[PDB]
């Protein structure tokens, strides 16, 4: 009770508990739906200055 | 009548009465134990005095103790409106020592900074009628005065000290007196002659408790989480009437803290959280030819008036990064209390909190300064533009900017309250954590 | 017909208040005994 | 931000939140049973007006009972500032009865008593908007005065009387009015010429159930803690200018008791409690040259300023032996109601608690007078040596003495607050202990 307490001393108050962990888990919500991507000639278009007949 | 509500249900009802779980009808109330509370006065060691130090033991006349109240009379050394919270000023502080280890320490500030903060409604207006002169006294009065103590135990059952488990330590309390106190001793700078020294009583509430419970207090290992207060001072960037002075202060704070509190403060004055004006209220004579901007009008030292504070806005930034987005003084002010209190704090005192509600016993969110290397609270100042001997110019004035007399608010204290275990075991108690 | 009930302004079937006998039966006696002498119950027999 | 707070974790936040058990985040309510709330009139058995007793049977139109407010309506015989919570003052006493069996009994001035204890804040000024005319009023004003009860039914759901448990027993309520009202038909001892008498009306807060409860609550026996109000008068060992009088009071209470609550008074100025002083708020005309410290400001009866309060010190003893040492009066009414419950009393006005939080309804530590042969409350009162005309006398003086006014403070009101078990059964229903 009088010499077996834990103190705080240094050691236990290094930056590396923080910063070697990263925020990533703690701020990111879970998604589970896969991203969308198109092709260039979709959205453009088809470049109506081809031939001609 | 009332049927017409009962037959008036349906879906929407089923979340709300649906394989009901409780009424509000039938009470059982639990059966407690027996146990039974004596207040008994504890001798007080050394010479009672304006600026003396003297202590008391507290004897083993019950098996656990919670509520202390420190009695003082005093009488008035000038009349009605030169004294503010005496009692309170008198007992500058007092330390907590159990088995020879110091617990815990409050200090006369801490009591007006914790009542500004945590006392309200009538619990506050009855409060300080037990620390002051309320009721127009006039020079000569002899009042005793109450000042309970807000250590862990003396807030709640709960943490009752178990002094029956502590048969091995003795639980001390050491207390300063202040060299002198308002209205009762000097007036501002000046002695008043013929001012009696206080007397001086302390009280404990001790609980016995029956056998069986009793047999366990003393026996069993004990882990008892309790409050305690974190405090140093600091010199002010004091404020200026050109400028805004600002502030970074590593704070040298330690464990789970529910919340730092602090205030800017004229140490001539006890109280005095705000800037001196000629506004009713504001000063010595404020509102009228013979009002001065250099004293306080002692009975209203306290004010809601934000005019008269000096903290424009602040942060607490930990380890280089914000903690939060800074805010403005009157956040700390009004908003954390409105918050986290449900009270309404004095302007030149603030609060920001780490738990959903301090004010409580459980706790409901800690900052852990144990792991944090650089605690800093960042500290901007309003501008000291205001003409204070002038009403209109602090009535009629911006946000940015507060009296000239503001730049008498030199000190500044900031406190903090934090969560610890006094483990009791085999007769003996101690911290779990330094 | 084009509106169905929408099962607005209901009632309850059977209703009755609650039992309020006309008798107005006795009182109920307590349970604990009439606290007397504390300390010289029940008499003292003093002798010749 | 909030983050770095998250992240830094260590072995102090073990004891905070290390396998965790709650969170605060998410509530999920109780669900509770079907019910419904109505206020119904009662009707008046016997003449109400000053003076008379009258009392009502309350009609079985739902199934439990809780909130109880009497109506009145009073006029003004006087302007404002001659009355002083009329309404209370009005309604001398209420005593609750179960199958005839008394359970209960409030005084008028056990209504102020435990205002001055319990109620606090915006709570005591609603009250006092609800028993008075705080606006300034004047004479000829007419007003409706509500002053709810405060039997142990009427202080929580949780005690609701089964009035549907109780098929074969009555239950009543028995008022007395007083005789006399300050400001509405009398100003000081005299008489009022033209008052009129008060109207007055009952009515009882009713809980409507649903079917399963109703059905156990009608079947079920039950037992229900309740409060009771025990209450003696005394007379004073009245203080006087040449004397610290002082008095023992053998205390006639009973029961588990969770506090006592008394106070010294005007026998003709209803919620005095204090001497009157030539102070502001302190009597008739302070202030002024017309002031005069026989006669109350009845509008501002109620003071914080202890100077006119009478009580130097108490103590109780059980058994004849010290249950605490002997305390200042000021204690009694400062600090006990700090630490039980939470309010701020006025001067004259004293409390001493066996019960940690004697305020709520769950037992809290008790004193059983039932098992104490010799209970008494020792009484040391303050010398009445000061002119109560003079403000330099009073507002400027020392702890142990009080107005010279303080004499007229000779009636001593004792109160005990204690608990008892109401037992339902089979429909029929009394009291566990009657002493």
């Amino acid at each position: 009770l009088l010499r077996g307490f834990e103190s705080s001393l240094r050691g236990s108050r290094v930056r590396t508990q923080i910063d070697d962990k990263s925020f990533i888990p703690y701020t990111w919500q879970m998604i589970d739906v896969p991203l969308a991507a198109a092709k260039t000639s979709f959205i453009a278009g088809l470049d109506t200055r081809q031939q001609l007949a | 009548g009332g049927l017409s509500q009962l037959v008036a249900y349906g879906a929407q009802d089923v979340y709300l009465t649906g394989n009901p779980q409780i009424t509000f009808f039938k009470t059982v109330y639990r059966r407690y134990t027996n146990f039974a509370i004596e207040s008994i006065q504890q001798t007080i060691n050394g010479s009672v005095g304006f600026g003396n130090k003297v202590s008391t033991q507290i004897s083993r006349n019950g098996d656990l103790i919670t509520d202390i109240v420190v009695e003082f009379v005093l009488t008035k050394g000038g009349n009605g409106g030169t004294t503010y919270y005496p009692a309170e000023e008198l007992l500058q502080d007092v330390e907590l020592e159990i088995g020879g280890q110091r617990i815990d320490k409050h200090y006369n500030d801490w009591f007006r900074t914790y009542d500004a903060l945590f006392r309200m409604n009538d619990d506050r207006y009855n409060y300080r009628r037990m620390t002051d002169w309320v009721n127009n006294e006039l020079v000569g009065a002899q009042k005793r005065f109450y000042v309970p103590l807000i250590f862990f135990f003396n807030q709640t059952p709960g943490l009752a000290l178990p002094l029956i488990a502590l048969q091995y330590h003795e639980v001390k309390l050491y207390f300063t007196l202040a060299s002198q106190v308002q209205g009762v001793n000097y007036n501002g700078s000046s002695a008043i002659a013929g001012a009696a020294q206080p007397t001086m009583s302390v009280w404990v509430d001790y609980i016995f408790l029956d056998t069986q419970e009793r047999t366990r207090f003393a026996q069993l290992p004990h882990e008892y989480l309790i409050e305690q207060l974190q405090f140093t001072g600091s010199e002010t960037a004091t404020p200026s009437a050109t400028t805004q002075a600002s502030q970074n202060i590593r704070l040298n704070f330690n464990h789970p803290t529910k919340y730092l509190a602090w205030n800017f403060n004229n140490p001539t004055n006890y109280g005095q959280y705000t800037a001196l004006a000629n506004i009713p209220g504001a000063c010595s004579g404020a509102g009228t030819a013979a009002a001065t901007v250099t004293t306080p009008d002692y009975g209203n030292t306290g004010t809601y008036n934000e005019q008269l504070a000096v903290l424009d806005s602040a942060k607490i930034q930990l380890n280089g990064q914000d903690r939060f987005a800074t805010r403005k003084g009157s956040y700390f002010n009004k908003v954390q209390p409105y918050q986290s209190i449900g009270g309404v704090t004095p302007a030149g005192v603030y609060l920001y909190s780490f738990a959903l509600k301090p004010a409580g016993r459980q706790p409901s969110g800690t900052c852990n300064f144990s792991r944090i290397d650089n605690a800093t609270l960042s500290l901007t100042y309003k501008t000291c533009s205001i003409d204070a001997t002038s009403p209109a110019a602090v009535l009629g004035n911006t946000e940015t900017v507060t009296a000239n007399t503001a730049t008498l608010l030199t000190a500044l204290n900031i406190y903090a309250k934090n969560y610890n275990v006094l483990r009791i075991m085999s007769g003996m108690g101690g911290l779990a954590y330094a | 017909q084009p509106r169905g009930y929408a099962g607005l302004r209901p009632y309850e079937k059977n209703y009755e208040g609650i039992a309020e006998a006309d008798v107005s039966a006795l009182q109920a006696r307590y349970l604990d005994q009439t606290r007397g002498r504390p300390r010289t119950g029940d008499g003292d027999t003093e002798p010749i």
